[PDB]
């Protein structure tokens, strides 16, 4: 209805995890049609990402702590998200 | 192409 929305969310880790599972990436099978990118493919109920409440499944991750996630691999995104306790994630919905 | 879903 509003088109692509740039949403922002600050999530704090718990038990070395952010509570979200990602899919996609450059060199990977696309999560959506002809769109490489890191997508929130799952949200663990009761986890940090769920308890914050801003992110939703299907969002393309655009940035994580000002690290551009556009044009990166799936393995690079996993390597980044598994570093710090605070995560400022910017997504497009 | 690989289609991975990684828990983070």
């Amino acid at each position: 209805p509003l088109g692509s929305e740039v949403i922002q969310a600050l999530i704090f880790k718990d038990d070395g995890s952010l509570g979200l599972s990602i899919s996609g990436g450059v060199g990977s099978s696309s999560f959506k049609s002809g769109d490489d990118g890191i997508f929130v493919s799952k949200i663990a109920k009761g986890g940090p990402c769920d308890n914050e409440g801003t992110l939703k499944i299907g969002d393309k991750i655009l940035s994580v702590n000002e690290i551009s996630f556009t044009g990166i691999t799936h393995e690079k995104a996993v390597e980044i998200l598994k570093n710090d306790s605070k995560y400022m994630v910017v997504v497009e919905r | 192409n690989p289609n991975p879903e990684t828990s983070v």
